[PDB]
């Protein structure tokens, strides 16, 4: 019931934030300040793996749409769990960091599309059929 | 070169010097030895080990499985405990 | 910052762990911070192909009693680079244990741990069956070795 | 090819190896070099029947499967005894106690 597209927004915003880049249904604040303290608390977890697909990226415009649809799909190809959501919206700020490091910025907006069009079509089925954003809150808080 | 074992019910094992110093114990004892509370079950259980272990040490070879019955573990490790090996 | 761990070296290097030994072999790789992480069990007399990568550590134990096992007539294994398109052989073998230390094999496997006392033995050796073949027990030996070379 | 032995008579076992193509006749002068009997004054059996100093070992019936370090084959020896031969006994080993019940499943 929440607008999917601030959640993304306003994420790879703070993303961006911390590497210092900048960047342009209600919707309550609870949601943000969980999911900016779950993918920072996912990535000191797994730092092994952060700098690994910082490295192995290797973005370019066309792996773009090729790397996204590939990571995304072989993330969620088992089941969707909330863990996996948070490697979902860290991975969308791992794209959008490397993309500003080579200097491809516009590829920031792209990704804040795919992970938004993502969401409605193949995860918004499974968020509602799990007390919505309000329980993600609640199993972290 | 042999050595004489004899277990407390008077069985005499005849083994190799070279196997029976697998045994630190033996070693000081050297000719024969007597061991007043070691079976002949559980001697020559013993003896079986030292030809198990001279062959089957420094070897590239596939070793096998060291049988011990269930009836004989207690014995046979108390015997292994006094002679160190 | 730990002596024996696996270097994170990234280089693939192919495997074949041959269970040369009529225990079930528990494969133990240790990672990049030294701690000892268990992986898929073998039969007796089976090999498997693993994928592993260049300057890794690994044990093997028996997988119900942990008792040493020696792979390529040792206790670690470093899979270096292959050649030629052939895997590196990790022979897993039996070692020559002590005529003791096999008795405290079979002692162990039948009587209960708590049925250890009920023995009609030396007391001395009902702390050996209590001192069960530990494989972190083993790393600590196994590097004051490594510091004395 | 080596076999692993067990010469036994009376209370007496000897331990030994021997490689299958020896033959019996070679197997009894290694009993001569350790209890100073000649060979012709022995008698060598396999279970029950006698063995042959032409035969190998091998021809015999000892293999290195059923004559392993862990497991010896077991040889009967007999001593001429003044003017016949040595009836075969060998006299068993102690029997151990019973399985005290921490110990069975």
């Amino acid at each position: 019931v929440y607008d999917n597209r601030e959640i993304v927004m306003k994420y790879i915003h703070y993303k961006l934030s911390q590497r210092g880049y900048e960047w342009d249904g209600p919707v309550p604040p609870v949601v943000h300040l969980t999911l900016r303290q779950a993918g920072d608390d996912f990535s000191r977890r797994y730092r092994r793996d952060f700098a690994e697909m910082s490295s192995q990226l290797h973005l370019t415009p066309f792996t773009a749409r090729g790397r996204f649809a590939t990571v995304v799909e072989e993330l969620f190809r088992d089941g969707v769990n909330w863990g996996r959501i948070v490697a979902f919206f860290e991975f969308g700020g791992v794209m959008c960091v490397e993309s500003v490091n080579r200097e491809m910025s516009p590829l920031v907006d792209n990704i804040a599309l795919w992970m938004t069009e993502y969401l409605n079509r193949h995860l918004h089925t499974w968020i509602q059929d799990n007390g919505g954003w309000d329980a993600f809150v609640e199993l972290y808080g | 070169m042999y050595v004489k074992l004899i277990s407390s019910d008077g069985h005499e094992f005849i083994v190799k010097r070279e196997h029976a110093l697998t045994s630190g114990t033996i070693k000081a004892m050297l000719n024969e030895v007597n061991f007043r509370e070691i079976p002949s079950h559980v001697l020559s259980k013993v003896c079986m080990y030292f030809t198990y272990k001279v062959r089957y040490t420094n070897s590239s070879t596939e070793i096998p499985e060291f049988p011990i019955a269930p009836e004989i573990a207690l014995e046979l490790l108390m015997a292994a405990n006094f002679l160190d090996c | 910052r730990p002596v024996l761990r696996s270097v994170n070296s990234r280089e693939p290097s192919q495997v074949i762990f041959c269970n040369r030994s009529p225990r079930v072999v528990l494969p133990v790789w240790l990672n990049f911070d030294g701690e000892p992480q268990p992986y898929p069990t073998l039969p007796p007399g089976t090999g498997r192909r693993i994928h592993s990568y260049r300057g890794h550590l690994w044990l093997f134990r028996d997988a119900g009693t942990h008792d040493g096992l020696l792979v390529n007539q040792t206790e670690l294994f470093v899979p270096s680079l292959n050649v030629d398109g052939q895997p590196i052989f990790a022979n897993i073998t039996l070692p020559v244990y002590t005529l003791k230390e096999r008795c405290l094999q079979v002692v162990r496997s039948l009587v209960k741990p708590e049925n250890y006392r009920r023995l009609d033995i030396v007391r001395s050796l009902y702390e050996d069956l209590e001192d069960h073949p530990n494989v972190q027990k083993d790393l600590e030996r196994l590097t004051q070795e490594r510091i004395a070379h | 090819m080596d076999v692993f032995l067990m010469i036994r008579r009376h209370k007496t076992t000897i331990f030994t190896d021997a490689k299958e193509s020896s033959t019996v006749f070679e197997l009894k002068r290694i009993v001569e070099g350790i209890l100073k009997r000649p060979p012709d004054e022995q008698r060598l059996y396999k279970d029950d029947q006698l063995l042959d100093d032409g035969k190998t070992l091998g021809e015999c019936g000892f293999t290195s499967q059923t004559a392993r370090p862990q497991a010896p084959a077991t040889v009967g020896l007999a001593f001429r005894a003044d003017d016949t031969f040595e009836a075969l006994c060998i006299e068993p080993f102690s029997s151990p106690p019973e399985l005290p019940d921490v110990m069975k499943p």
